[PDB]
């Protein structure tokens, strides 16, 4: 008659690390990492991503000609550029303070399009023929569709033009308006004219003035002149006058802004946007997990597990397997 | 550190048993079989699940990276938040790794724990009415039916009922 | 005859948490972290607090006319800004590095209000009627009382200013200026005159000339024009060189300034400030203990425990308590 | 891991030792009584304080997030330093909190250990001149006095001085 | 988390035993000496290398300050990184000062409890042979010589061979 | 007949420190943290770094005539700039954007000197006798030797004058400009003439344009009048076009840029730059060890162990030493 006191073993081949051993064997265990990743972009929230598709960030929101299939309301829970898009900016020029405009955008969750100053605003110049081969729709000139390139009547000379927009609505509006740099003088006095020009833009808040910088610049989409452009957000409320005798890129279209109540993210990736669902949204893909962290990327959108370097992390919970 | 009993004076453990962590091997006229401790088991379970549970708790924030641009002329700023995200990354590396190296030790022992102190409570019990063998096996001087070896699970041995017995057993 | 080896138990309540079952009570633990706050502002070091009261930082330090209770010297162990303050930039216009100016001054200790240009300084000219309707004191047009509105004598021409401070003091100088941007030709031409107008400053490491950029601007408190207002520290040893004949809102009155030699806070709160000490002063009141850890506030000023969002850290240092 | 005493093999605690956490409890033709070992449990205060002074004066530093303002064209570097001071919050939050998990667990571990350890240097002194219950008790073969148990809290019980009596009352039996 | 061997009731160590952490004092008519026990010893130095090892392996990582620089119109950013880099040292330091302490506490705790399974891996072969003196110390009740003690410390003691002898050697005495 | 078990001790007085005692003497342990340092400087990766001896960083960069020996092909693993250099910027003026210049040359191994605009470029100007005595070389005056200084004819006026260079290399293109700006209206009609004058600068990813700002400022170096200092990178393909019309500081000598592919430093320190071989270069001298911590200092550039405050980190890896 006899008992014994022992303790259970099986087959596992499982191995654990601790402190003072390597490749420890256990009975249970419990991996916390997880390092696999749906290569593709879900819906969050069941609302479905903003695809740029060809076009690049500033080409959609400046409303480059050729992305009409995005100038339109939009509403999205994130936002996918593609690395190599070929419709941007396409007449040459800096657009001013880029990234933060990326980054409010970012923060974006819809836009509402909407005509803020129509061609019939400014009177004594033409509102048409303001076209650029370096932006060209089909095989003809053209030009982006929130702007409106302005240059003076044949028959008469530049006036001083103005416009006006009362924001009387509850949402803010992004905006956007250029101050045109010929590179030589003749086409400045052939476009806009001689002596002092100047672009005058200015809100409850907001003060702006600038002139024409004539100079010689390489050819940059056959252009040897440039664009400066120029972003801003009109407060509810708040008013806008603009003020020009020359130069204006005058705003067209803008932007009803809605803010994201959380972060929002932009993704640069060529992975497909589908219609399915996730929780975990990363850049480089979708996670489907109840681990506690991973590998895979450190941006993401949505709920995820923490991100680290590690290859596993893999905690023992049953014991020191030792089968007879 | 190591209390000795798993892969210690118990060399090896069984196969055989099937319903639990720890627990015994009997053998009497009545057959053998193994049977988990009903108590130890369970406890153990119910502690490494709340240890499980609040290391996960505890790692259930994230830093999140955002995909924020930066200019040619932005070079200072940009490279400030590198070393920000890469910083709390190698932060959080260091942690979660190092989490569990220390308490995969910690949990190992926890069941070499449970194993001396199972081997105990009976080893208390029995006195001098068994023989230990030092495995972690005990003979016993006197017949130990099933429900004598029950009553040894359940941490009830009657000593002096089978003392009379166990010591007039001298050859 | 028998002795018993045993331990202790009482009839404590108080729990903690192990890693391995929570809930559990022990005989004897330590408390870390600290939760009350007294809804208030004290005094740090025996030197009170600077409140702005009904006005904003920055129309303090300009001096807005209805800000007179603040029109001194002035010395804080810290600054309590308003939500709500009414009185601020009263005429409408931006301020150059507003954030860096607000930096700054939380960085302070003391300032000393000095005239730095007198009347006197500038000739030929008229240094009363530079008031607005956009900055009232009472009904009665007003202006900041740390700038002086130059216009022209209606008798003559505004012939060319000039002033000079060295700065031989030890204290660095604190001081303000701006260029104002009259709305139409019609005040340009009546306030300071026709053709080019200009505005210098210049100091051994600071070089500023700007001209006015007449704009029609919507209005904000009946004012179509703007006032560009900056701030620059003249620096101990340094000297400027103020010229102008036209635009100049001249630097009146200025600030000898005192850096703090440690970390300095401003706080916008509506809590209330009384007569009373405190080693660790937060945003949302002070905090009386010696505990490591609070629940309270990440933004403070002084000696404070530090920010956790743990809602209790409670050590055992006794055992598990088993009472019969 | 448990260390089998505290709430193991001894189930419970003595609300009657109030002047120390470990001791013992003896029985005697003079009366009955608690005292608590005064050695073991200076040593416990000493460690547990030691420990708790160590831990305060790791977390003796802290991260001072600041009121800095930001424009509208500034809502990166807004966004760098929010996330900064998250940052660091989220990791001194994660370290206190784990660490009081796991040192509570130490803390009332070894307090096991010591009511253990206690338990075996009393039963290798009585050896067979006692009789161990398995409940921390230990039931004497001869008579031992106030004087007697004093020696065995003491830690200089006369073992050989008792064995006799000892032995002679397992053979009267 | 002690163990209660050392400076417990193996009052003291020995500077007599050079050759390993752990081992045996034997007394024999063939005389004395010190010798550590190889196994449990060499066991324990693969575990404290490992350990320390690891410890390296996981510090090995470091947050790396730049010398830029910022102007008196940066302040913030300036500030901000300053913060920053403040931080991470002030969590580096901390991590690396708590786990000196607490890891050393287990290290010497671990030691305790390798000198108490070994004491207890010769009580158990022992058993009633020989007479424990509480002080890490046993006395034979039969004659043991090198070939015996060697057994002890080699695991494969035999009890049964000696039970007779030994017992044969407890009523003879008292 | 007995056999004892027990544990090592030896002669050790070597004391660690535990969670639960401190001050505790144990038989064998390690020192994690290292303490010592080389006061010098050495090479990395068998290449020396640059001393700036005499010269500023901006002095060496722009070609301050004093800091001849420095202007020339420079390869190096690091920098080493030398606290009270004098010189610098000479001619007095603000160097824009200059802590983003020297962050870029810090990432910077290698630059190649060579003669972008020659003197001939510019004609119907004074291309000599642009020197300053605030830009001494030996004891005459001078001017810096990678920027060349323009001042009309008195025979005729100065003319829109213009240059190009055509980036056709493989390697970046570091190079310098500036704008003048005389202290009164009469120098610069005397220099440069009446008018509007301006320097513009293009390429085909950047628009520079800069006109005169003539100020009333004190005397630096002797000189009143001042120099906009502006640095660029002309990419690899890119094209920059110069026209100008007055107050121009060209572009004369410029750097080929090579991006070092790993972090570089530079360091401020009086230490001896010496004849030897390093792989933990720390600002405050040579680090060379097996530790994993260091005690010198957070600024580095080889391999070094990771940055503690720790006097000492040492890990118990013996026993408790009990000696007899
Ligand atoms: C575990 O410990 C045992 C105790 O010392 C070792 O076994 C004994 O000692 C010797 C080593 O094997 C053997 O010696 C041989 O046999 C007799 C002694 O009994 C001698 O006369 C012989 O000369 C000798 N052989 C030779 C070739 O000289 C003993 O036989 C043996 N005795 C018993 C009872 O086991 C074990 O070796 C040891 N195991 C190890 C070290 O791995
Ligand atoms: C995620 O969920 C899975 C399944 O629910 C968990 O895996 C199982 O957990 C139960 C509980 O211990 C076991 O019976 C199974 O054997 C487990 N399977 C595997 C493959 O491990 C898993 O533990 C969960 N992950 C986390 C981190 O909690
Ligand atoms: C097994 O053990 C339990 C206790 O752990 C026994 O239950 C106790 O029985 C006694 C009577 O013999 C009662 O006085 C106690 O109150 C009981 N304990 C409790 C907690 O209620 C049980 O009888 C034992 N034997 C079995 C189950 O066969
Ligand atoms: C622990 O050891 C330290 C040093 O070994 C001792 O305290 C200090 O001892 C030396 C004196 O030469 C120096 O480190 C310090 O000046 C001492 N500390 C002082 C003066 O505050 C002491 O033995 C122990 N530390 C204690 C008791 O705090
Ligand atoms: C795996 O386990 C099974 C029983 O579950 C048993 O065959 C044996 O333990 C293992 N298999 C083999 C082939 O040994
Ligand atoms: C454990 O396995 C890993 C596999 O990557 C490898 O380091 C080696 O085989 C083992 N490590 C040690 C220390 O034995
Ligand atoms: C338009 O703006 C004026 C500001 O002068 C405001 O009073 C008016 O109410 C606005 N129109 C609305 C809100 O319909
Ligand atoms: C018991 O309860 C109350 C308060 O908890 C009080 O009588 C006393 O302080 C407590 N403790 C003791 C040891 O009496
Ligand atoms: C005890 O029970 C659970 C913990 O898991 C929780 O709901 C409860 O609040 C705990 N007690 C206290 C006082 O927090
Ligand atoms: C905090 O202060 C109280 C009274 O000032 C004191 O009794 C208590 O022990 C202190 N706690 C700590 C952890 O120092
Ligand atoms: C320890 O003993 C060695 C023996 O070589 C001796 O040289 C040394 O001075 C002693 N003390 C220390 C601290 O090493
Ligand atoms: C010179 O620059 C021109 C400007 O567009 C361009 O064609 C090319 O990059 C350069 N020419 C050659 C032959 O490389």
């Amino acid at each position: 008659d006899k008992i014994c006191i022992g303790y259970h073993a099986n087959n596992s081949t499982t191995k654990v690390d601790t402190i003072l051993e390597k490749n420890v064997t256990v009975t249970h265990s419990v991996e916390l990492l997880e390092n696999q990743k749906e290569e593709r972009f879900c819906k969050i929230s069941n609302k479905a991503p903003l695809d740029l598709r060809d076009c690049t960030l500033e080409g959609w929101i400046l409303g480059n000609p050729r992305c009409g299939i995005l100038l339109a309301d939009q509403s999205w829970s994130y936002i996918v550029e593609r690395p190599n898009a070929r419709n941007g900016i396409c007449y040459p020029g800096t657009l001013n303070e880029a990234e933060e405009l990326k980054a409010l955008i970012g923060s974006g969750e819809r836009v509402e399009r909407f005509e803020m100053f129509p061609k019939s605003t400014w009177t004594g110049v033409n509102t048409e023929s303001g076209v650029s081969s370096a932006c060209p729709l089909g095989n003809g000139p053209s030009f982006y569709r929130n702007l409106l390139w302005i240059i003076k009547l044949k028959s008469s000379e530049y006036p001083v033009i103005r416009g006006t927009f009362n924001n009387t609505g509850d949402k803010s509006i992004l905006y956007f308006w250029g101050v045109h740099h010929p590179p030589v003088t003749t086409e400045q006095n052939a476009l806009y004219g001689s002596g002092d020009r100047y672009v005058r833009m200015g809100t409850e808040s907001m003060n702006f003035a600038r002139s024409p910088e004539i100079a010689a610049r390489p050819a940059v989409n056959g252009q040897r002149g440039r664009i400066d452009y120029f972003w801003s957000i009109l407060k509810p409320g708040e008013t806008l006058n603009v003020e020009s005798n020359g130069n204006l890129i005058a705003p067209w279209y803008a932007y009803r802004f809605v803010n994201k109540d959380s972060k929002g993210a932009i993704f640069r990736s060529n992975l497909p946007i589908e219609n399915c669902d996730a929780t975990c949204q990363t850049t480089e893909g979708v996670i489907r997990t109840n681990k506690t962290f991973q590998n895979v990327s450190p941006l993401w959108i949505g709920e995820c597990p923490k991100y680290v370097k590690s290859k596993s992390l893999r905690l023992a919970t049953g014991l020191r397997n030792v089968p007879q | 550190g190591l209390f000795g009993a798993i892969a210690g004076f118990i060399e090896g453990g069984w196969t055989g048993m099937i319903d639990g962590w720890y627990g015994y091997h009997h053998e009497n006229s009545q057959g053998s079989g193994y049977a988990a401790d009903k108590e130890s088991t369970q406890k153990a379970i119910d502690g490494i699940t709340n240890k499980v549970n609040s290391i996960i708790d505890k790692m259930n924030t994230q830093f999140e990276a955002v995909g924020h641009e930066f200019s040619n002329l932005e070079r200072r700023i940009d490279n400030l938040n590198k070393r920000m995200e890469d910083g709390f990354l190698d932060v959080w590396t260091y942690n979660a790794e190092l989490l569990v190296l220390l308490e995969n030790e910690r949990t190992l022992d926890l069941h070499d724990a449970n194993v001396k102190n199972l081997h105990e409570k009976v080893r208390s019990q029995l006195r001098d009415n068994a023989n230990d063998l030092g495995n972690g096996c005990f003979e016993f001087w006197h017949k130990c039916n099933n429900e004598c070896m029950e009553s040894v699970k359940n941490g009830t041995y009657d000593y002096p009922k089978y003392q009379k017995e166990s010591r007039l057993n001298r050859q």
